[PDB]
């Protein structure tokens, strides 16, 4: 099966929550 | 289920073992990860204002309201607690359907929470952003799945569960001990750390000796007396997890292999904290979700009456800790019942453990028997008897004294609770034990 | 019949603490400071993962 490293999920980690911090920033400039 | 197992992703055991340093390392990200995550608060949340359905779950769960460590670690017990059962009941396969049914509940279980009236009304939300809440609630549940597996797979010291339980609770007693945050109701500015507000009292009410008083004996917030015995009951636990039976064992299949084979006094080391304190958790939940629906009836008013809702009657109230001593004067048999109920339970946990958990007398004598492992001074025949005079004993004993501890905590009023203590201290020792591992290793 | 049971049970477990091997004060030093150490790590990184979230918490929403 799909085989991942530690690298590869702490670099998922830090991108989801990458994702959702710019999911928040996107909200607060869009309701301005 | 097989082709449904293997799209999932996986952790790459290591090649070589780990260093000890690079253990360290991974579990201070793996620890990074989480804290960062449980601090970050989900997208869509319409309000956070309405009481936390589960909030007595939250210390066993690992879990923080409305952040994307809203599950905690839920997926993960819920899964291993239906595959033992599923076990029961009748390897690289069975692991990979561990995973698979642990993003299933942890889709199911983004969906109960959706519903539970938490995080506002989920009909005014629509579509999208229930939808856009469970993705980040999956994909949460995703990461807490992939370092937990990382962390037993060996890139880690420990467990994921016993990491971030162990994680929150020191995190909850540093920050009510120096947090910044300050409360005021017209007696001016108090800081909510004790020790902050201490040098603040020090320094602001005219070197006052009632400030001493006003930040070691304070009601309001975190104060100094609950400090000190937060690091009494810590160092009384420690010196109890020192404790050990020391079987003086040889080896007969290699000979020249003389050894100690240690029977800790806390046998089930935090076993039976977390179950006694995770049937109080959901027995708590449940008589919530009774009470605050299906209120009136009489099965639902003897399993709890709340009325902050702090039990005031019932079972639910009997297996609280009491409030204050005045509860205690004026309610003698619920202290009674308490301190019963604490001990007693933690007992039988422990021993019920010793025999599901292939640690019993009967377990150890065969894998003694596997090995060839002799105790010195007794014979081949009579290595069971022996253990049979000591691990239950030990296994009793040990829940007793840790219920007593838990009980002598929530006396003392110590930051953390009793169970917060006796899990993190356990923790931390399951640790130091794997540190000193390594180092006889070399 | 539960007063023998409880009897036996004091007993053993009293034979039991008696046999168990104690921590000194070295041992006891070195669990403590490892337990002071482990407790300072994940507590405090917790406490300042908190505080620097606090203000962005706020900001972002």
């Amino acid at each position: 099966g799909l085989k991942v490293g530690p690298v590869p999920v702490l670099v998922m980690s830090l991108l989801f929550i990458a994702s959702v911090f710019m999911l928040h920033i996107w909200g607060k400039y869009t309701r301005s | 289920i097989k082709p449904f197992c293997v799209i999932l992703p996986e952790i790459q055991k290591p090649e070589r073992k780990i260093q000890f340093k690079e253990k360290v390392l991974w579990t201070a990200i793996t620890l990074f990860i989480f804290l960062v995550c449980c601090q970050i608060p989900l997208f869509g949340i319409m309000s956070s204002d309405s009481a936390d359905p589960f909030y007595w779950m939250r210390v066993i769960l690992a879990s923080n309201r409305g952040t994307l460590m809203e599950l905690g670690i839920s997926p993960i017990v819920t899964s291993g607690l239906i595959m033992q059962l599923l076990a029961g009941a009748k390897r690289a396969l069975f692991n990979g359907a561990q995973k698979l049914f642990g993003m299933i509940i942890t889709i199911g279980q983004s969906i109960v929470y959706v519903m539970t009236g938490m995080y506002g009304d989920p009909s005014e939300m629509g579509a999208g952003i229930c939808l856009l809440i469970t993705i980040q609630l999956f994909v949460a549940g995703l990461i807490v799945l992939l370092l937990d597996e990382l962390l037993q797979k060996g890139y880690g010291l420990g467990s994921g569960i016993s990491l971030f339980i162990a994680t929150n609770i020191c995190e909850t007693i540093v920050w009510k001990a120096f947090s910044p945050t300050t409360v005021n109701t017209g007696r001016g500015m108090e800081f909510e750390g004790a020790i902050i507000a201490l040098f603040h009292l020090l320094a602001t009410r005219t070197d006052k000796v009632r400030a001493l008083r006003e930040a070691f004996y304070r009601q309001n917030l975190p104060n100094l007396m609950n400090l000190i015995a937060t690091i009494f009951v810590f160092a009384v636990v420690i010196y109890f997890q020192g404790f050990r039976y020391e079987l003086p064992i040889r080896s007969t299949k290699v000979r020249g292999q003389i050894g100690i084979y240690p029977i800790k006094l806390f046998y089930t080391s935090n076993i039976p904290i977390i179950l006694q304190s995770a049937l109080v958790s959901n027995l708590y939940v449940i008589s919530q979700m009774l009470s605050a629906r299906f209120s009136g009836n009489l099965l639902v008013s003897l399993l709890g009456t709340w009325s902050r809702a702090y039990p005031v009657g019932g079972l639910c109230y009997y297996l609280s800790p009491p409030e204050s001593f005045g509860s205690v004067l004026e309610d003698p048999v619920h202290a009674v019942v308490y301190i019963v109920f604490m001990l007693g339970s933690c007992a039988f946990f422990s021993k019920t453990w010793i025999e599901v958990s292939g640690s019993s007398p009967r377990d150890i004598a065969k894998q003694f028997k596997d090995q060839g492992m002799v105790i010195n001074g007794k014979r081949e025949t009579s290595i069971y008897r022996e253990l049979k005079k000591i691990i239950p004993t030990a296994a009793a004993f040990g829940g007793l004294c840790i219920g007593a501890l838990s009980v002598l905590a929530d006396f003392l009023g110590a930051i953390g609770s009793g169970t917060g203590i006796l899990l993190a201290v356990t923790i931390i020792y399951q640790y130091f034990e794997i540190f000193v591992k390594e180092q006889s290793e070399v | 019949q539960f007063v023998e049971p409880s009897r036996q049970f004091v007993k053993d477990s009293i034979r039991l603490v008696k046999r168990c091997t104690k921590p000194d004060r070295k041992e006891f030093q070195k669990i403590a400071m490892a337990t002071a150490i482990g407790f300072a790590i994940m507590g405090f990184i917790g406490f300042f993962v908190k505080l620097i979230h606090i203000p962005i918490n706020n900001i972002i929403v």
